[PDB]
Parts: structure tokens; C-alpha cells; sequence
């Protein structure tokens, strides 16, 4: 089973700093191609991991790759989707309205 | 009859059938061409200059922490590995200047050039050098349905107006067919340091699907802020001495800086038809996830066993095909003893006897290069496609021990190795692995032999030689590049004008020279950015309208010159089809031939009487719009008054050839009864 | 105008290596615009035949790939790209410019090549049981005499005998065959023996009573 | 698909008639002939009797060798094409199948395997081999009906053990045989469906 | 006659270019079919 994603934004709260991570926590937790790598390590799926962008459409780009894999005998199920972010609060200043 | 329609009815079945078979393998398995190349390395351009001639050899690791970029120095370095907010290893290769842009000639505001992330900039410029160094102008790519399939990761930002620094920095950018004027899809993925490869991947369905003609993959990184140098020193994983060592005795896993790479693919049977020139052919690639492995970021082999076999099952060829391979080196301690024994596992159990696998990696000897890795692995094995020879760098003697690295046929590259063409035709393969876990296996074959050409040229023949393009550039300086690129040791024609990329459209400026003798582009022309010339033709058009209009004139009576050329009576041969054509024409009623006249051969009249003045004239006229005609300028309101009203109405159309001559005799017939 | 078929006859062959037969006819299989009548026609071993091309070139639905079909005129070629261990039955060429045909023939035979081996002859002598109670009988195991080619004399000479075969069993390419022979004691007491033959074993290996 | 449901067969005994038939589906039978092939047990196959019958024409074609001994028959509209075998002989016991085309034998289908004759009996032999200075088995010479299983110890060792089939023979006589090979206790009991033998036998030169 | 034959290898031939096309639609326009989908929504939407 593979897995199709879109998602990109603020890396959680940001700023802050670091401190005592030798295991490397602070930069596998806010990366964008990290998410469907959890998904299938958890779950335990083998298809391919994909983690497009391209704006407000990627998620519709995203099940057009999914169909492509199915067409062609590569993965068995599909999981399709789209996430949003729901990061910190900001976004709205840059909109200087405009 | 009904013993004939059914055996047509039979043909026509049996031609469907084989159609039918022939349309399925080609949906599912296609070779795709790869066109031409570009790359920006940190410490030179592209293509041999920093490539067979840097990999003969090797270096790099010029360390040198930038100081252009702010980048506070004498804090990030410090002894301790411990330390809170330091950073040991001060190494590490780094681009030569990354903050270069042009912002006049892609038409943007230099406000909003500042706020711009390096990635776009470079990606830009290398994106138009992959499309002039294909041999197909860039300005005829408008409208077309080519797209892009790029991987590009978020490194940095300006942490200090009405727009943009919500669009610059916005990963998704496909403004490259913004500019270009494409109509294919723009797709920028992210999948660690795998992208690149994964991208490649989709580019190849789509170019097996029928909804693009062209493809362009490629990867970029600029590491803006110091950032990973100081992340991964506080997980003890980079090492000091950053040289990369692969399959070796060191353990590092340095983390290189930037790099930017892109190619060009096309369908075979479309690059042989349009006449494109091939470099390699790919048949194949596959990809798979690790799973559960034993942690988040650990290699699992099983996995790079089933990819490797998935692969080369899709490509329907055996395990004993292939020559080289192109490994994920990221030498560490854990990685390469994996790969190895993958790779001896899936790859050995017999190979040939006598031949074995060769091995190597471009990252022992460039750097791990983020992002854009695993297509740099591609711009390795096709110049070795291309030269015969495998560049072996891997600067390391000593091999790992823990790796059973002997009793198999797995060698490692120690030193050089020929690799001639002839039979057995070559393959090669490059693999990737991601930190996420996605794996992506790739094969590559030799291009077809076809290289026969002639050879033509070396008479008098004056040769135009149109400016390589003085263009939007400033409107100056630029030329200076145009006047001193045009260097020739020993070469001939080279024509630039000419369907060959360079054209430009020459988009604003242009300039031209006509000789047939030697270069002479040295002179006037090249300080015609801060001076004049002698002979030459310089231009400041503003393109207001490509295609003009076109008029002509066509008044004569006066010109009377001593014989109207005759080199060009012999040398074209459209001029002097059109005058043996008017010559017969009125033959049957005059007896004076006009290209006796012209050759001012012995016996000829004189050019005093009106009766063979007239005539000739117009035998010339029509001819030289003949000639005009025949460079693709044709005339819309020729307005010619006096004798040439005549021509102008022959050029119109309006009528005949005999008839506009036997008119022109009998006129000057008549009026030479009228004299003083 | 019948026409005959023939064929190589014998093939052995190793996984991954190609492989290739010929066939050809008498007389032109033409029609008025071409298309010979020949077909292809394989048998595995335990199951009923099945078509696997006709018309020359025209590999039916189903049928592997890796089997392609060429020729005209009055030969043709069937080749296999990369041979695998399912296959073994048999082949038989057809041609369809007639009707009355009959039974194919010999066809040829495909086999798995192997190193040549050679028998080990054991002779065992009638029972008691056999002699008390009816005619006799002896036996001239060969115990995997790869490849064919077994033979049987009796030397005395030697009239009715019987014999059976062994195929491609389980491993190595195990062949053996066994002698029932039938006769009383009273005229078995006149002699005291087969003699065996082999492709391999030139020498001919003669056991006695 | 499954268009192949050949069923019939038995014991006959000569001068008797049988009911061979094969059922189909999925096509049509109104578009297609039958086609007959019987294949002889360790000979070459040949056709039954050159069917070419079925469709618009709807002859017989019967095969040589045949003049009406076996009976063409085949009856066609019952989506059937059941052939009779009346007046059979010893000769004629083999595997026979149908098909599904006129010159194209492109589908075939599981036969069935008749046998016309009667000889042998479940009279087993367990004969010793004695060697002199690595083999043993027993030549059981009579097992009909078919088939017979034959045993080593009732399991034990399997190891350099052939079935090893036998000819007919004159006289039917059906034979087996066991060579098992052994180097330097041993049962070769013989099960039939009428009864049970379980006779073992030692080797000694 | 031939007309039997001609008829047989056209009707064979008529089948393997119906298997083929269903393997052509199958290759490049085969319906997909939607099982379940999941969603979080602003407010309590959940379900």
C-alpha cells in the first residue's frame, strides 16, 4: 500500500532553541517528507512515500498520481489525501490588505 | 466475393492484432532519451570543465566557510562536541558565489529580486543553459506541452511590502514555465535525498502517457543559513576532516553543500523523427518503501533486494547485464557494509566467471550534496558513456574489513578501467536511499550508433554571420561576451543564425557581419559597446513589431548602370531561372536576348537605345523580387509608378509574363518614333 | 502432393540458455497470398496438448512471449528467448494445406541437459518360487544410465523379452529400465546373462546367471 | 473457460457399446465442430474419426479404419456430443478426449481412459533379488485391477525407492517391481483393494 | 471448401483482438473505486 500527501507550512511552534538532542528529534518532527515515512513505519506498508507540493491544489494532484499507481499493477490500495497545518498563529500580516 | 472479403477481413485482424500488441508494449515499457545536460557545482560550471576533467583525478573540499553570506563566524566553530550552540569540522566544499543574478534579462523588479530565494535564481539560469545546449531555441518552446518534475527542499529563510516574501520562499515554484511559456505539469516533490530520483520516476509516466512531449528533472540546494552544519554536530553523526570516505575506514556521513542539477528527456521514436542527438536511453526504474525496520532512519537490505529485483524485472532483463553500478555511498559506518552485502546478494551468485561488477561513487570525491544527489550520479555514468573510460575516483586504499569483500566478483574501483564501445552494448545502474525510507533503483543503456554525416563547404560562398544574439542584455557590455565568444582556432561556417539554439531572437539588439575570410568580429563590432565601426551593420531595434509589413517599390527610368551584376547571374540560380524564363518569353517577338545584354557579351547593343533599355530593366526588376520572394519577405502594396507600374502589377499578379513584355516592346517601339 | 514434417528430434537444454528448432516440409505451404499453413502444437507431460502458434507468426493469447515463430515457404523455425523448467513435453509441427492428415508422428522431444552418466548393471537370479510354481524370471537393472540409449541382447539367441522405462523422476535425470524375461527352468539350464550397451559406458556390460 | 466436461469410461469387456460424451459451455455450439483424439497408452495419438462434422453443413466424415465400428453417432442439438462405442475391441484402450475446432485444436479438455480386456490377477510375488557383494526389491507379478500401492516398511526409510511401472505384456500380465538400494528388517507389503498381503523378504546369496 | 477454415482462423483471430483491446482499457482507462475516507473539520466535526 502507498502513500500520497501534500503539506508544507510552519515547523510547529519554530523558534524557541535547542538544547540536549543527541537522538535528533527537533529535525525529524517538522520536516515536511517525514509524515508519510511515519505513516508507513508505523502501519507497516511497503508502497512508495510521496510528499507533493504545489499549493492549494496538491492534494487533487496527489490522487491523480495515485491512479497512475493503481493503473499499473504497482500498489495494491491507495491511501490519497490532504492535510492541513493548523501552525502558529501569523499568515494574516503578511496579507497586507490585498 | 465471398471467398475474397473474408480473407480481407483476416488481413485486417491480423494487422489490428499486431498493432494492437505492438501499442501495448510500447504503453508499458518505453526507452526515453536523454536529451542534454547542465549543472552548477560548487567550483565550476558544468559538463566536462568541472567533470572529465575534475574526475580524472579529484580534490575538492576547499572548506573556506563563506564570507559573503552573514554567516557570524569565530562562534560556530568550537572544540567541544558538546557545546550548546557551536559546531566543530570547518570544512566542507561550498559554491563559488551564490548570490549572482541578472533580474534585467528574466524581467523582475530588483526589490523583488532581493527577496529571493537562491534556489529559484539558479534554477532559472540553469534551466535556459539545459535548453540552448540542446540544439532547439528556447523562444520556440512557447506554447508547447513540456513540463517540469523537480524536487526542492526548504533551506533557510530571511528572518528580518505589499507582496512577495510569501512567494519566493514558497518551495512550489514553477514560474520556470511562467517564463518560458510552457503548458505541461509543474510538479516540485520532496522525498528527502531520494527526490531528485523519485522525480525522475513520474517524469517517465507522463512521457509514456501522451500528456507531455518534453520533461525537465533536476534537483537544486543553496544551504543558505549554517543550519545543518550545526544540528547534525550535536548528534555526533558528521565527523571532522570531511572527506568523505566510501566503503573505506572512516565513518563521517558529511553533509556537502549546495549544487544544482537538471536534464532534459524525451521520447526515443519523438528524438529521432524531430533530429535531437541522444546521449543514453532509460528503460527502466522502480521504487519501494523499507517499512518497519528496526528505527525511523536505518537501512533495511531486504528492501534494497526486492527494489533492485523489482527493476530488473520491469526492465525484462538478468541480473548479469550489467557492468557498473552507481552506489549511495554517504560513507558511514552502518550504510556501506548494507548496501555491499545487498549488492553481493542480488548482484552476484555466479555473475559471469571472470568479469566482475564494478563499483563506485561520485560522493567519495564531490560530496553528498543534499537534494540534488542522486541525479549527479546520472552526470557521472553517461560521460562515461561518452569518453570509454569509467572514472574510478573513489580515494580510499584500503577496503572494510567487515564487509566479506573478496570470494565474489564485486570489485571495487581502485584505480581506471577502459570501457570501449563494440559488442556487448554497455548498462549501467544508480540507486538512491532516502533518509524517510523510500528507495529508488535506476537503469541506463548506451545510445544507438548513428554517425556518418558529410563534409561540404571551403568554396568562396559569402557566409552571413548574424550576431550571436545581442539581446535585452543591457543594450551594451554583453556584447563584449558575443565579440570574444566567437573565438575559432580551426573551424568553419558555424552558423549561429541558423535554426541552432543560440538564435535568442536575438530579442532586442542585433548586429551582423557578411565575410568569408577569417573572424574579423574582434574588430569594430567588438568595441561597438564603446565604439564604431567600419563595414558592419549595428542595430538598435526594439522588436515593436516582430513580423512587419511589407512593401515595395518600383520606380526605374534613371538607374542605366554599366551592366546589372552578373556574379549573381551564375552564383543564384533562382535570378537566373527567372531571367532565361523572361528571355524565352519574348523571344518569339524581339530578337535581342536580355542575358546577352547582361553578360555584355561580344555583339551586344548598347545601353542607348530606349528599345533595349526599357526591356532590360524590367527583365531585372521582377527578378530581384524573385529573389526576395525566396528569403520568406513577401510584399503587400507595391506601389512602383512610371515604367514600373507594369512590374509592380506583374509582382501584384494582375498579369502575364509575355504580355507585360510584349507591352514594355511595343511601348518603347512606339515611343521610339519620338526623339528630341 | 502430401507432404511430410520433420524435426531435429532431440534437444536437451539448461534454464536461461535459448533454444531453437526447425522444421521442414516437402512442398510449398503458400497460399494466394502467402500466409503458411502451419501451426505449433506442445503437450506437457499428465496433460492434454494445447495450441501455442499458428499462421507462422501469430503466438496465440495465453502463450508466454519468450515463443516466437518464423519461415516460409518450406521451412520454419519456432525459437524460445530464455527456456525455464515447466516446460518438457513435446512439439509436433501441422500443416493445413490438407485434411486426411493423420497422427503427427515423432514430432521431437525436449529434455533437461546434463552431464553423461553411467549404469550399474545388477542381475538377480529367479527364485525358488517362480521355478516351483510356474515359468521364471530375471532382471537387468540399470540404475540410472543418463542419458537414453539403453539396450538389451540376452546373449545365449533370444526371443520375447520385456522391458520398461523411467522419466525425468525427481533429480539428476534418473533413467532405469528392467528385464521380465519369461521362461521354465528345464530350457534356462541350456545358458547361465543380458549384455547392456550405453552412449556413455562404451564398454558393454554382460551379466550372467 | 470450463467448456471441456468430457466424462465416460470403464471395463466395456469386447462386444459392447459405451457412452462417451463431453459437455460445454460459454460458446456456441452451433458455429463449431467437435473433433475426437484418443491417445494409446505409451504410443502416439491419432484422431478418433475425423470428426469435421457440427455447423451449417452437418456431415459425419467418419475416420479410415473405422467403416462404422465406432460408431460416429454425435449427437449435436443437447449441448452434447455424445459418440457411441458399440462392437469394441481389445486393440482400441486408450485415453480419449474432444476439442474444440475443426483444423484448429486450439481447446482441449481432460479424457477419459478406457480399457477393453481382462487378464492378470492380485497375485503378488515379493521376489527376492540376493546380491552377491547394494540391491533389493520385490517383482510382484500380478496386481490387477489397477492400480496397486507398494510399501517399504510401512514408511521407514523412502530413500532409492522406484515405483518403476511395467509393461502389459503378453498375456496381460501386470508386473511391478520396487529396487530399493541399500548398503551392507525389510517389508515390502503390498495393499490391493481386495485384500492384503504384507509379506516381507530377506536376501541371501 | 475453404470456407470453414477461413471462417475458424478469422473467429480465433477476432478473439485474441477482443482480448487485446480488454487489455489496452484495462492498461489505461480502468475505473478506480473509493472505499472510506477520514476528515477533521473546524468546529466538532469529526465523523
Amino acid at each position: 500500500t502507498g502513500v500520497f500527501l501534500g503539506v508544507a507550512k510552519f515547523g510547529y511552534g519554530e523558534d524557541t532553541a535547542a538544547a540536549e538532542d543527541v537522538e535528533g528529534y527537533s529535525v525529524t518532527g517538522v520536516a515536511p517528507a517525514v509524515a508519510s515515512g511515519r505513516i508507513s513505519y508505523t502501519m507497516g506498508l511497503e508502497g512508495p512515500s510521496i510528499s507533493v507540493d504545489t499549493a492549494c491544489s496538491s492534494s487533487l494532484v496527489a490522487l491523480h498520481l495515485a491512479v497512475e499507481s493503481l493503473r499499473k499493477g504497482e500498489s495494491s490500495m491507495a491511501v490519497v489525501g490532504g492535510a492541513a497545518v493548523m501552525a502558529t498563529p501569523g499568515v494574516f500580516v503578511d496579507f497586507s490588505r490585498q | 466475393t465471398d471467398s475474397e472479403k473474408v480473407a480481407e477481413y483476416l488481413r485486417r485482424a491480423t494487422l489490428d492484432l499486431r498493432a494492437a500488441r505492438q501499442r501495448i508494449r510500447e504503453l508499458e515499457s518505453d526507452p526515453i532519451a536523454i536529451v542534454s545536460m547542465a549543472c552548477r557545482l560548487p567550483g565550476g560550471v558544468n559538463t566536462p570543465q568541472r567533470l572529465w576533467e575534475l574526475l580524472r583525478e579529484g580534490g575538492e573540499t576547499l572548506s573556506g566557510f563563506p564570507t559573503d553570506r552573514g554567516w557570524d563566524l569565530a562562534r560556530l566553530h568550537h572544540p567541544d562536541p558538546d557545546n550548546p550552540g557551536t559546531s566543530y569540522v570547518d570544512k566542507g566544499g561550498f559554491l563559488d558565489d551564490a548570490a549572482g543574478f541578472d533580474a534585467e534579462f528574466f524581467g523582475v523588479s530588483p526589490r523583488e529580486a532581493a527577496a529571493m530565494d537562491p534556489q529559484q535564481r539558479l534554477l532559472l539560469e540553469t534551466s535556459w543553459e539545459l535548453v540552448e545546449n540542446a540544439g532547439i531555441d528556447p523562444h520556440s518552446l512557447r506554447g508547447t506541452a513540456t513540463g517540469v518534475f523537480l524536487g526542492v527542499a526548504k533551506f533557510g529563510y530571511g528572518e528580518d511590502g505589499y507582496s512577495v516574501t510569501g512567494v519566493a520562499p514558497a518551495v512550489a515554484s514553477g514560474r520556470i514555465s511562467y517564463t518560458m511559456g510552457l503548458e505541461g505539469p509543474s510538479i516540485s516533490v520532496d522525498t528527502a535525498c531520494s527526490s531528485s530520483l523519485v522525480a525522475l520516476h513520474l517524469a517517465v509516466e507522463s512521457l509514456r502517457k501522451g500528456e507531455s512531449s518534453m520533461a525537465v528533472v533536476g534537483g537544486a540546494a543553496v544551504m543558505a543559513t549554517p543550519g545543518v552544519f550545526v544540528d547534525f554536530s550535536r548528534q555526533r553523526a558528521l565527523a571532522a576532516d570531511g572527506r568523505s570516505k566510501a566503503f573505506g575506514a572512516g565513518a563521517d556521513g558529511f553533509g556537502f553543500s549546495e549544487g544544482v542539477t537538471l536534464v532534459l528527456l524525451e521520447r526515443l521514436s519523438e528524438a529521432r523523427r524531430n533530429g535531437h542527438e541522444v546521449l543514453a536511453v532509460v528503460r527502466g526504474s522502480a521504487l519501494n518503501q523499507d517499512g518497519a525496520s528496526n528505527g525511523l532512519s536505518a537501512p533495511s537490505g531486504p528492501a534494497q533486494r526486492r527494489v533492485i529485483r523489482q527493476a530488473l524485472e520491469s526492465c525484462g532483463l538478468e541480473p548479469g547485464d550489467v557492468d557498473a553500478v552507481e552506489a549511495h555511498g554517504t560513507g558511514t559506518a552502518l550504510g556501506d557494509p548494507i548496501e555491499a552485502n545487498a549488492l553481493l546478494d542480488t548482484y552476484g551468485r555466479d555473475r559471469d566467471a571472470d568479469r566482475p561488477l564494478w563499483l563506485g561513487s561520485v560522493k567519495s570525491n564531490i560530496g553528498h550534496t543534499q537534494a540534488a544527489a542522486g541525479v549527479t550520479g546520472l552526470l557521472k555514468v553517461v560521460l562515461a558513456l561518452r569518453n570509454g573510460e569509467l572514472p574510478a575516483t573513489l580515494h580510499v586504499e584500503e577496503p572494510t574489513p567487515h564487509v566479506d569483500w573478496s570470494s565474489g566478483g564485486v570489485a571495487l574501483l581502485a584505480g581506471n578501467q577502459p570501457w570501449r564501445r563494440g559488442e556487448r552494448t554497455r548498462r549501467a545502474a544508480v540507486s538512491a536511499f532516502g533518509i524517510s525510507g523510500t528507495n529508488a533503483h535506476v537503469i541506463v543503456e548506451e545510445a544507438p550508433e548513428r554517425e556518418h554525416r558529410e563534409t561540404t563547404a571551403h568554396d568562396g560562398r559569402p557566409v552571413p554571420l548574424v550576431v550571436s544574439a545581442r539581446t535585452t542584455a543591457a543594450l551594451r557590455a554583453q556584447a563584449a561576451q558575443i565579440a570574444e565568444l566567437l573565438e575559432r582556432p580551426d573551424a568553419d561556417l558555424a552558423g549561429v543564425g541558423l535554426g541552432l539554439a543560440t538564435t535568442r531572437a536575438r530579442h532586442e539588439h542585433r548586429a551582423a557581419v557578411v565575410a568569408s575570410t577569417r573572424e574579423e568580429a574582434v574588430r569594430g563590432l567588438r568595441e561597438i559597446a564603446a565604439g564604431a565601426a567600419t563595414a558592419d551593420a549595428v542595430v538598435e531595434g526594439v522588436t515593436e513589431v516582430d513580423g512587419r509589413n511589407v512593401v515595395f517599390l518600383f520606380p526605374g527610368q534613371g538607374s542605366q548602370w554599366a551592366g546589372m551584376g552578373a556574379e549573381l547571374l551564375s552564383s543564384s540560380p533562382v535570378f537566373a531561372g527567372k531571367i532565361r524564363a523572361c528571355d524565352e518569353s519574348m523571344a518569339p517577338m524581339q530578337d535581342w536576348k536580355v542575358s546577352d545584354v547582361l553578360r555584355q557579351a561580344p555583339g551586344a547593343p548598347g545601353l542607348d537605345r530606349v528599345d533595349v533599355v526599357q526591356p532590360v530593366l524590367f527583365a531585372v526588376m521582377v527578378s530581384l523580387a524573385e529573389l526576395w520572394r525566396s528569403y520568406g519577405v513577401e510584399p503587400a502594396a507595391v506601389v512602383g509608378h512610371s515604367q514600373g507600374e507594369i512590374a509592380a502589377a506583374h509582382v501584384a499578379g494582375a498579369l502575364t509574363l509575355e504580355d507585360a513584355a510584349k507591352l514594355v516592346v511595343g511601348r518603347s517601339r512606339l515611343m521610339r518614333s519620338l526623339s528630341g | 502432393d502430401v507432404v511430410m514434417t520433420q524435426s531435429p528430434l532431440s534437444l536437451p537444454v539448461t534454464p536461461g540458455e535459448p533454444a531453437s528448432i526447425s522444421c521442414r516440409s516437402s512442398q510449398s505451404l503458400l497460399h494466394s497470398n502467402g500466409y503458411n499453413y502451419l501451426d505449433w502444437y506442445l503437450q506437457k507431460p499428465g496433460q492434454s496438448p494445447q495450441l501455442l502458434i499458428y499462421l507462422g507468426s501469430n503466438r496465440a493469447s495465453g502463450v508466454p512471449d519468450r515463443f516466437s515463430g518464423s519461415g516460409s515457404g518450406t521451412d520454419f523455425t519456432l525459437k524460445i528467448s530464455r527456456v525455464e523448467a515447466e516446460d518438457v513435453g513435446v512439439y509436433y509441427c501441422m500443416q493445413s494445406l490438407q485434411t486426411p492428415r493423420l497422427t503427427f508422428g515423432p514430432g521431437t522431444k525436449v529434455d533437461i541437459k546434463r552431464t553423461v552418466a553411467a549404469p550399474s548393471v545388477f542381475i538377480f537370479p529367479p527364485s525358488d518360487e517362480q521355478l516351483k510354481s510356474g515359468t521364471a524370471s530375471v532382471v537387468c537393472l540399470l540404475n540410472n544410465f543418463y542419458p537414453r540409449g539403453a539396450k538389451v541382447q540376452w546373449k545365449v539367441q533370444s526371443g520375447n523379452s520385456q522391458e520398461s522405462v523411467t522419466e525425468q523422476d525427481s533429480k539428476d535425470s534418473t533413467y532405469s529400465l528392467s528385464s521380465t524375461l519369461t521362461l521354465s527352468k528345464a530350457d534356462y539350464e541350456k545358458h547361465k546373462a543380458c549384455e547392456v550397451t550405453h552412449q556413455g559406458l562404451s564398454s558393454p556390460v554382460t551379466k550372467s546367471f | 473457460e470450463v467448456q471441456l466436461v468430457q466424462s465416460g469410461g470403464g471395463l466395456v469387456q469386447p462386444g459392447r457399446s459405451l457412452r462417451l460424451s463431453c459437455t460445454a459451455s460459454g460458446f456456441t455450439f452451433g458455429d463449431y465442430a467437435m473433433s475426437w483424439v484418443r491417445q494409446a497408452p505409451g504410443k502416439g495419438l491419432e484422431w478418433v474419426g475425423f470428426i469435421r462434422s457440427k455447423a451449417y453443413g452437418g456431415t459425419t466424415e467418419y475416420a479410415a479404419s473405422v467403416k462404422g465400428r465406432f460408431t460416429i453417432s454425435r449427437d449435436d442439438s443437447k449441448s452434447i456430443a455424445y459418440l457411441q462405442m458399440n462392437s469394441l475391441k481389445t486393440e482400441d484402450t486408450a485415453v480419449y478426449y474432444c476439442t474444440r475446432g475443426g483444423t484448429l485444436f486450439d481447446y482441449w479438455g481432460q479424457g477419459t481412459l478406457v480399457t477393453v480386456s481382462s487378464a492378470s490377477t492380485k497375485g503378488p510375488s515379493v521376489f527376492p533379488l540376493a546380491p552377491s557383494s547394494a540391491a533389493l526389491g520385490c517383482l510382484v507379478k500380478d496386481y490387477f485391477p489397477e492400480p496397486v500401492t507398494v510399501s517399504w516398511n510401512s514408511g521407514a526409510l523412502t530413500s532409492g525407492v522406484h515405483t518403476f511401472p511395467a509393461v502389459l505384456q503378453s498375456s496381460g500380465l501386470y508386473s511391478l517391481s520396487s529396487v530399493v538400494t541399500v548398503p551392507s528388517t525389510y517389508i515390502c507389503n503390498v495393499n490391493h483393494k481386495p485384500s492384503n498381503t504384507k509379506v516381507d523378504k530377506k536376501v541371501e546369496p
